[PDB]
């Protein structure tokens, strides 16, 4: 088939549109998530810890 | 003409420019230094030799940004405690790949080499050391230090073990490709290559014949005052410049070249136009066969990992550039 | 002390560098086979027939 | 029970019938004729008498 073809195109368009949303993202939402659970967390309880 | 085109087609497309040629290559040197500078701090155990810049850049005219700068780090291995193994040899069985065996055990067991710290069941492994070396360029050296003494934009890539100029502050980009590779021999050509394997045995090493290849050319030239390599420069400008070649690269170029560098013809300038297009028939041909042998190891097949009819269509490309020569340039 | 990077903007260096580069590199076409996917969107339509 | 053409094995004799029962079964069914008509762009299907084809 030719017509499903260009139609999996407009598919495989649509999945890199928005894969690239998600993914850009995902690049500032990790960063974010190790600083506060992990870095800004420790940086005030390990005096505490200690 | 083809002929006139062709001298044209250096000038325009071979050419790039002096200025980022010189630029590159003290970059080249640069990046080495400073990396050398590195390995003595972050891998002072080990016995690194001074690295090497080399490669089109200038092994040839200028080459320029057109390819990777070529890094040598030398991997001075204890002579008597290391040997050189084909990979065929062992369960592996891969001849185009190469295996460095650790021995003298009885004199000298492990953990009394540096290149211990890579030694696999009895053998050095190749895998292990591109992964301390490329986590120390990904992330150990320190890029932002670089970037403020040369006046430059430069990280390491996301491939193999390449660096990349994002840009030098005098308008010049290009990429490095780093070769970590055992001296080998003492004719300072033939290197054992730390080679990235995915299959088999991830520890083999690939024989670099790069140079030799290079120094081969150069020779047949240096035989008759030929111009074996100038129909090398120019090749490469006609891949750069077509899609279609875009499967051929510098090594596809040099195994077709070495080819037609083995004859007695007419090598002077006045004969590129003929020249050229017996390289079009030559890699034509190979391409009709699916099979590109390399000149150093026929048993490598640079085609091998093309698709055949891609191949094909490569040809009848190539065949529609000896139809109309210009076409390409 | 001046030194390699590290301790702080080490780590900013690990969220662009390492893993923006790193991210920049996934996909955004790995995968997509159109053939695959035409058997893929041939499955989601399922035993039914489909406008 | 050595060798593979065993499952094929009636008497002494090698059956033809069964492997073309089972061979016109998978062009019939097993074989994913949607992706061969993906791949090359035309409508492939087999055919209702025989071992044949159709384009």
């Amino acid at each position: 088939s030719a017509r499903e073809q260009r139609d999996c195109e407009v598919i495989e368009r649509l999945i890199k549109s928005y894969f690239l949303i998600v993914r850009k993202n995902i690049q500032d939402s990790v960063p974010k998530a190790v600083m506060h659970f992990l870095v800004n967390h420790v940086k005030d309880t390990l005096q505490s810890e200690l | 003409t083809l002929q006139e085109r062709l001298l044209a087609f250096e000038r325009d497309r071979v050419t790039i420019p002096a200025a980022q040629v010189a630029l590159a290559k003290q970059l080249a040197g640069d990046i080495a230094l400073e990396l050398q500078a590195y390995f003595r701090s972050k891998f002072p155990e080990l016995p690194f030799g001074a690295f090497v810049p080399g490669g089109p850049l200038y092994d040839g005219l200028q080459a320029g940004a057109a390819d990777h700068v070529r890094l040598l780090v030398p991997l001075v291995l204890e002579p008597g405690l290391w040997s050189l193994v084909p990979g065929v040899d062992t369960v592996a069985r891969d001849p185009r790949c190469w295996a460095v065996r650790r021995t003298q055990l009885e004199f000298c067991p492990r953990g009394s080499s540096p290149w211990d710290r890579f030694l696999v069941g009895g053998y050095l492994s190749s895998r292990v050391l591109l992964e301390l070396l490329r986590k120390a360029l990904a992330a150990s050296v320190n890029w932002p230090a670089i970037g403020s003494l040369l006046g430059c934009l430069i990280r390491p890539s996301m491939a193999s073990e390449e660096l990349l100029l994002e840009v030098q502050h005098e308008r010049l980009e290009l990429t490095v490709a780093v070769l970590v590779a055992v001296p080998g021999v003492d004719a300072d050509d033939r290197l054992l290559l730390a080679w990235p394997l995915e299959g088999l045995a991830g520890n083999l090493w690939l024989q670099d014949l790069y140079p030799v290849e290079a120094a081969r050319l150069r020779a047949l030239d240096d035989h008759d005052a030929g111009t074996r390599r100038r129909l090398l420069l120019l090749l490469c400008a006609v891949c750069r410049g077509c899609s279609a070649l875009g499967q051929l690269g510098r090594g596809h170029l040099t195994q077709v070249v070495l080819r037609l560098g083995e004859d007695n013809v007419d090598w002077t300038e006045e004969a590129l136009g003929e020249r050229f297009l017996q390289a079009l028939e030559l890699l034509i041909g190979s391409l009709e066969q699916a099979s590109l042998p390399c000149h150093f190891n026929p048993s490598v097949n640079l085609f091998s990992s093309l698709r055949e009819e891609e191949i094909d269509d490569i040809g009848y490309a190539l065949y529609s550039g000896l139809q109309e020569p210009e076409g390409l340039l | 002390e001046t030194s390699e990077l590290c301790g702080g903007a080490r780590i900013c260096y690990i969220f662009h560098e390492t893993f923006g580069r790193t991210l920049e590199s996934v996909d955004p076409l790995g995968g997509l086979n159109t053939i695959d996917i035409l058997t893929a969107i041939r499955n989601a339509t399922g035993p039914r027939p489909a406008l």
